[PDB]
RNA sequence: AAAUUUCUGCCCUAUCAACUUUCGACGGCUGGGUAUUGGCCAGCCGUGGUGACAACGGGUAAGGGUUAGGGCUCGGAGAAGGAGCCUGAGAAACGGCUACUACAUCCAAGGAAGGGCAGGCGCGCAAAUUACCCAAUCCCGACACGGG
RNA sequence: GUCUAAGUAUAAGCAAUUACAGCGAAACUGCGAAUGGCUCAUUAAAUCAGUUAUCGUUUAUUUGAUAGUACCUUACUAUGGAUAACCGUGGUAAUUCUAGAGCUAAUACAUGCAAAAUCCCGACUUCGGAAGGGAUGUAUUUAUUAGA
């Protein structure tokens, strides 16, 4: 019954129609993913051209990007912060697309101190900024969920840095 | 909400603004070249391109969100009178912040995907001009 | 060999000891050849990480049965994706005093070497081989994760680091 | 089959044996070209698909306890079962995951369910009764089944009126949404959405009695138990000032004692006229305890706990005494017994529904009465 | 309810009739593929013991391993299982059958010794049945012959003779075919396949050196004329 | 209810309908449990 | 205004005659009401 | 192949001037799914949108290209009834399964399978083959053959 | 329903002068059935038509091309299992009902180690052909850079 139609809706002249045509194939609306924390449990299935593509609905660790300094690694996920949708998906902790979400620090540390060698969170190139270091310190960072879970079955996306770090943590303070 | 970002520009690097020509011969304007304000509706801001039809009109609303509406009047012939019959259409297309906007004015709009049920259409020129209420009429 | 591999698993599970108990199931995920970075990722950032207390009893089992992993070529693919992120990763999750335990149990017969004494070169040393070559490759490239995904940390383990490193530069030289 | 303890031995008889299984896919690639040797005799299923190839929401045995319906994840469904044929009457599918159900008759034949998307859909045998899109987002369930009547938790703040928060309440012999029964949460941020904030504004559960008084017992996130009376449409009682959001409420079998408790894991068994509490435990860890309901061996009265840490502890309520704990080794959403005896159902996070039988505090139930052989067998084989 | 009881390891099967319940009361309350001494059957049966397999009640029913009920149960078969072949593929089809409990309800028992006794049944212990087929893959016939690296399976492969029609001629032999036996001509196959990819890949060494040059010289006269 | 069931029959002394009947079964699951109990009294004996 | 959030108190159709009141309750409730009256705050 | 999408063109009627917002009515921001764009659906707020150039409502009476001409060409819902599921590149096949309903078949009574058009009568009196082949043209398959 | 030199033949199938050979029932595999048409409440620019657009999408089949990806501490070495058909023991009253027992193949499902290899560069150069310098695919997702 679920679908992607026009033909329940009204018009620009707000005239609504029957206009009553059977829900057809290609007019296909799947059930979404609620993708929340727990291991892998990651389903796939074929669509138009048989084409395959998994549905995400437990994960545990994504991956991320410290792409200000070139790595991104495959770190674990705590839980969500904040999602500019729906504070019923913040309360049940789903990850989406464009989700802010806290992360492990032990893998990036790892190779902060692995080529620069300068212990964070605990010359001039090893720079990081104060709040990033702040959240060194804690050793939970605050990236983002970029792909989309339900229709890739990962969770990648980049590290929380500056601008929008500062404006998601006093978003936060809201 | 979210934070507006242009969304494949890196931003946070120590150590740009993607604004692209629509062409046929179309001039980005300068609040669409460097003006801060970011949409992804936008022809230049935003990754929407234009093709197919190109058209212009009056404004009737611009007391939308970034939405106005184009009155389109045309003279057809009606055969029973043997006759030009003028018919008003109305029409949409989505505003873009970079252009000053009038009402009554003469605006050029051309082609994009469907942006919602209503918008297929964006914003490339404007003619100021001096013209009046709904009670004005001319062939465009 | 992935099989042996596992029948010794089998044999140190038979060992029963309360160490290796709560932890045989990602031992058993580790050697399932379906979910090994997964399980990796399970062991450590996971909810159940190592209980420092019975550390000490769980360390050489999992040390061991990964270099066997690092080193079994039959899964791998080609290129660097072909194992080498494997013990890149491999070595970015692991810890400087197993990495001091993994390269004692990496270096054979170079664990005890020395290249240099009260004179200044040891060529009765350099004038023997323990080793073929693949394995030496194979060392060099486990002592370039080890320093790559270490960085300034190296310093506990250097007198035998570059007496390794430095035996088998000086063999490659001489046999140029 | 297996056994967790060693004094008083519960019996997972069917269940995920890995916490993290394989692809299913994979894993019947694997059987159908690998030579294996399983354990033909002990493993073994006693139901026709048991399972729901991501996880489940939410079991309910029915009143006549021949049906069992399951409500699962991956193309969100809900599986019903006919106990005494040991199979699937059928399966059928809904538009998102599940939150909770109920079932109005004591056959099958009418459900009700609170699902994720606002909405309260009603299921017959021939199909789909219409669902009702609440107004705001919801926790929980209950009926008021001498006047009938669905009413239902709301998170967040009302909109015009007060500030309270509400529980929506539609009665079936009516058709309208009554009123909604305004339950104080507490403060909000006035700058926000129509659906409240993530910091609070919800109220979680919801217990009543349906054959003693059955008081309209709410419990909202400050951790605070209200009260209202059936023809009253008024509050009675405010009080239990606690820390955890109360997630635990359940009625016993007198109707007079009250077992909740809150998500910091800290049950409290109170009776209705003494403010202090008849019984305290704070156990586990601090991950919440979800279901709590009385259960009874023919002599004697005991009280479930459940946390979602794996944990699942029957306690003594006589004395207070633990009398059991099991790990059933996966994350689970759902816990029933059967009112019979012995069964303890388990929807879970993993693969397969997982459940339990004990023999200390009851036989293996009118439809599945070779069990007590089962165990039997279990006995000879230690 | 009668028995039919197999040697599989003999190869040897045999349908017995069986009276006397009270004789078969200890294969009752069992579970299929459970264990059950065949002592309290006979005195021909000392020493004997066997696994029950399956079976069909009164009215045929046959009998689902792994299913707890003792009376007939209404289940649902997928493709994959037992007791049912599907009308179509991918097919789910409800059917009735028999629980794996032994009660009294039965017609026939499925039954397989998997130990003997000392005393020999004259018809299921004494009669050998082998194999209808040999393997047909090398590496089978070189593991069941334990054949070294040059032992010409070839010659040591298992024949059958047959007496054709023409009014008794000579026997006949046949021979299966072996599957995994290297031939040259597969050998020539490998060759040809690389040989076709080194072939390819030079050829695109060539185009690309061509195209090289070519391109110089393009740009070289597009530069002169600049 | 093992308890029950051995008073019920070993000094009670009755049958197994009125047993069915008093404690609430329906048919030979209290014959399972004596089968139980015999079990155990076995593996105590000896 | 919009999609659902508002109680919209509209008769429901199918949703009319779905259950009949079945009183199942074991008090003479006068225990009850009693009950009421002298819970904590009396 | 399939799938959206743009401008124009409907027939009549004001005893049809207000209508839409009554499953959002229009935006714009964010998420979900879809092969993709899309209020298509889920959170956020803004205000609409159409109409006396004829909205909206009513009525049912459901054409285009090939141009001396006529000719010639092209042209929604269901498979006993609702509900759910299953293959495939393409179906929500009506091909299947499951439940409910309703018939209704055999039976040794414990069980088990299943639901079409065509024809003749339709007063007791009446009127067109129960023909044959894939021979040609065309269509489908491991395929020169087989089936239509 | 579906067979060609070019899938799997031990039919204890026919026909003959040495794993196999020809004909070849059966069975597995792959293809097929997005139609031929039958019924009946209609569809009043929503279909439909012209006219665009996909820089917003999926595509078995067609033919065209199409893959540089070694080594990478085992020091050692052209591979697996099922099963069908088949042989037998039955059950029931029984339908595409099928149980037990014993076989065997894949173009069915499954894994898959020679000091070289291959690129880009090349100093010197007798067109010599080359010292020796660097480096090791693809599919998925995210971030960055280039895109002159």
């Amino acid at each position: 019954g679920i679908s992607r139609d026009s033909r329940h809706k009204r018009s620009h002249t707000g005239a609504k129609r029957a206009f009553y045509r059977k829900k057809r194939a290609f007019e296909l609306g799947r059930q979404p993913a609620n993708t929340r924390i727990g291991p892998k449990r990651i389903h796939i299935v074929r669509t138009r051209g048989g084409n395959h593509k998994y549905r995400a609905l437990r994960l545990d660790s994504g991956n991320f990007a410290w792409g200000s300094e070139g790595c991104t690694r495959k770190t674990r996920i705590i839980g969500v912060v904040y999602h500019p949708s729906n504070n019923e998906l913040v309360r049940t902790n789903t990850l989406t697309k464009s989700a802010v979400v806290q992360i492990d620090a032990a893998p990036f540390r790892q190779w902060y101190e692995a080529h620069y060698g300068q212990p964070l969170g605990r010359a001039a190139h090893g720079k990081v900024d104060p709040a990033l270091e702040k959240q060194f310190e804690a050793g939970r960072l605050y990236a983002i969920i970029s792909s989309r879970p339900g229709q890739s079955g990962r969770a990648d996306g980049y590290i929380l840095e500056g601008e929008e770090l500062a404006f998601y943590q006093r978003k936060l303070h809201k | 909400r979210a934070f507006l970002k242009q969304p494949h520009i890196f931003l946070n690097s120590k150590v740009r603004r993607w604004y692209k020509d629509v062409g046929l011969g179309f001039k980005t304007p300068k609040t669409a070249i460097e003006g801060h304000y970011i949409d992804k509706k936008c022809p230049f801001t935003g990754m929407v391109s234009i093709r197919g039809r190109i058209l212009t009109g009056r404004v009737v609303s611009t007391k939308m969100h970034r939405t106005i509406i184009i009155r389109r009047e045309y003279l057809h012939y009606i055969p029973k009178y043997n006759r030009y019959e003028k018919r008003h259409k109305n029409l949409a297309a989505h505003v873009s912040p970079a252009f000053r906007v009038e009402e009554g004015d003469m605006v050029v709009v051309g082609q994009c995907r469907p942006l919602s049920k209503t918008v297929r259409f964006n914003v490339l020129r404007v003619l100021p001009r001096t013209g009046k209420s709904v009670k004005k009429f001319q062939k465009f | 060999d992935i099989e042996l591999q596992k029948l010794a698993l089998k044999a140190i599970l038979t060992w029963k000891s309360e160490g290796i108990k709560p932890y045989q199931e990602h031992l058993e995920y580790l050697l399932d050849e379906a979910r090994f970075k997964n399980e990796l990722t399970v062991l450590f950032q996971g909810d159940n990480k190592i209980l420092p207390e019975h550390r000490s009893e769980v360390i050489p089992v999992l040390l061991h049965l990964l270099y066997g992993r690092a080193i079994s070529r039959k899964g791998a693919a080609s290129g660097r994706h072909g194992l080498h992120a494997t013990r890149l990763a491999i070595i970015r999750q692991l810890d400087v005093e197993d990495m001091g335990s993994f390269l004692d149990i990496g270096l054979g017969p170079l664990r005890a070497i020395r290249v240099v004494d009260e004179q200044g070169v040891r060529e009765s040393v350099f004038a023997h081989e323990p080793l073929p070559p693949r394995k030496q490759v194979g060392l060099l490239n486990m002592l370039e994760a080890v320093i790559n995904e270490l960085g300034t940390s190296v310093e506990p383990y250097m007198d035998a680091l570059v007496n390794s490193v430095l035996y088998c530069l000086v063999n490659a030289c001489r046999k140029l | 089959k297996l056994t967790n303890p060693g004094p008083v031995p519960v019996y997972t008889v069917a269940g995920p044996s890995t916490a993290r299984p394989l692809p299913d896919w994979l894993l019947r690639r694997r059987k159908r070209s690998a030579k294996y040797d399983p354990e033909n005799l002990n493993n073994f299923e006693l139901i026709q698909e048991f399972e729901f190839e991501e996880a489940s929401n939410c079991v309910r045995v029915s009143e006549d306890g021949n049906w069992i319906m399951s409500t699962g994840t991956y193309k969100p469904q809900f599986h019903v079962h006919n106990t005494r044929e040991l199979s699937l009457s059928f399966s059928r599918h809904t538009n998102s995951e599940n939150v909770t159900f109920l079932l109005l008759s004591q056959d099958y034949s009418k459900s009700v369910h609170l699902q994720c998307d606002r909405t309260l859909e009603f299921h017959t045998p021939m199909g789909c009764h219409y669902s009702i899109r609440i107004p705001r987002f919801g926790r929980d369930l209950a009926y008021l089944r001498q006047s009938c009547e669905v009413l239902v938790p709301a998170v967040g703040l009302s909109s015009d009126g007060s500030g309270y928060g509400e529980v929506f309440r539609l009665d079936l012999e009516r058709g309208q949404f009554l009123r909604p029964w305004q339950v104080d949460v507490g403060e909000d941020e006035p700058g926000s959405g129509l659906q409240g904030s993530i910091h609070a504004g919800a109220v979680n559960v919801a217990a009543v009695a349906e054959n003693t008084h059955g008081l309209c017992a709410f419990g909202t996130s400050i951790g605070t138990v209200e009260f209202y009376d059936p023809r009253s449409k008024s509050r009675v009682a405010v009080l239990g000032n606690q820390d955890g959001e109360i997630t635990a409420l359940d009625y016993s079998r007198d109707g007079l004692s009250l077992a909740l408790g809150t998500s910091t894991g800290q049950i409290r068994i109170f009776d209705l006229r003494n403010p202090r509490p008849l019984l305290k435990k704070d156990q586990g860890m601090g991950l919440p305890i979800k279901n709590l309901i009385h259960l009874t061996t023919p002599t004697e009265e005991r009280k479930l706990l459940s946390a979602d840490k794996r944990i699942i502890k029957i306690w003594d309520e006589q004395s207070g005494d633990l009398w059991t704990s099991v790990e059933p080794l996966v994350d689970l959403n759902f816990v029933t017994h059967v009112p019979d005896s012995g069964m303890i159902l388990t929807a879970n996070e993993g693969k397969q529904m997982h459940c339990f039988f004990i023999p200390n505090l009851g036989l293996a139930p009118r439809w599945c009465h070779f069990l007590d052989n089962l165990v039997h067998e279990m006995e000879s084989e230690k | 309810m009668k028995l039919n009881i197999s040697h599989p390891a003999n190869g040897s099967q045999k349908l017995i009739e069986v009276e006397d319940e009270r004789k078969l009361r200890h294969f009752y309350d069992k579970r299929m593929g459970a264990e059950v001494a065949g002592d309290p059957l006979g005195p021909e049966w000392k020493g004997y013991i066997l696994r029950i397999t399956g079976g069909n009640d009164k009215q045929g029913f046959p009998m689902k391993q792994g299913v707890i009920a003792p009376n007939r149960v209404r289940l649902l078969l997928s493709e994959g299982h037992s007791c049912y072949r599907p009308r179509r593929d991918g097919e789910r089809k409800r059917k009735s059958v028999r629980g794996c409990i032994v009660g009294p309800d039965l017609s026939v028992l499925a039954l397989s010794i998997v130990k003997q006794g000392e005393q020999d049944i004259p018809g299921l212990t004494d009669v050998v049945h082998p194999k209808r087929l040999g393997p047909k893959r090398a590496t089978k016939i070189r593991r069941f012959f334990s054949l070294s690296k040059d032992d010409d399976v070839r010659k040591y492969v298992i024949r059958r003779e047959v007496q054709p029609k023409g009014e008794g001629k000579k026997p006949y032999t046949k021979a299966p075919r072996i599957q995994r036996l290297v031939t040259p001509q597969r050998l020539q196959h490998k060759r040809h396949r690389i040989a076709l990819k080194r072939r390819q890949q030079e050829k695109v060494k060539e185009e690309a050196a061509e195209y090289a040059q070519i391109l110089a010289k393009r740009v070289a006269e597009a530069k002169a004329q600049k | 209810l093992q308890q029950a069931i051995l008073l019920a029959l070993g000094l009670q002394r009755k049958d197994i309908d009125t047993l069915a009947t008093e404690l609430n079964l329906p048919g030979s699951q209290v014959l399972a449990i004596f089968m139980k109990i015999m079990r155990k009294v076995t593996q105590h004996f000896g | 205004a919009s999609k659902g959030r508002k109680l919209r108190y509209t008769v429901h159709e199918k949703l009319q005659n779905f259950m009949a009141p079945e009183d199942r309750r074991s008090w003479e409730e006068h225990a009850i009401d009693r009950l009421f009256g002298t819970l904590f705050g009396q």
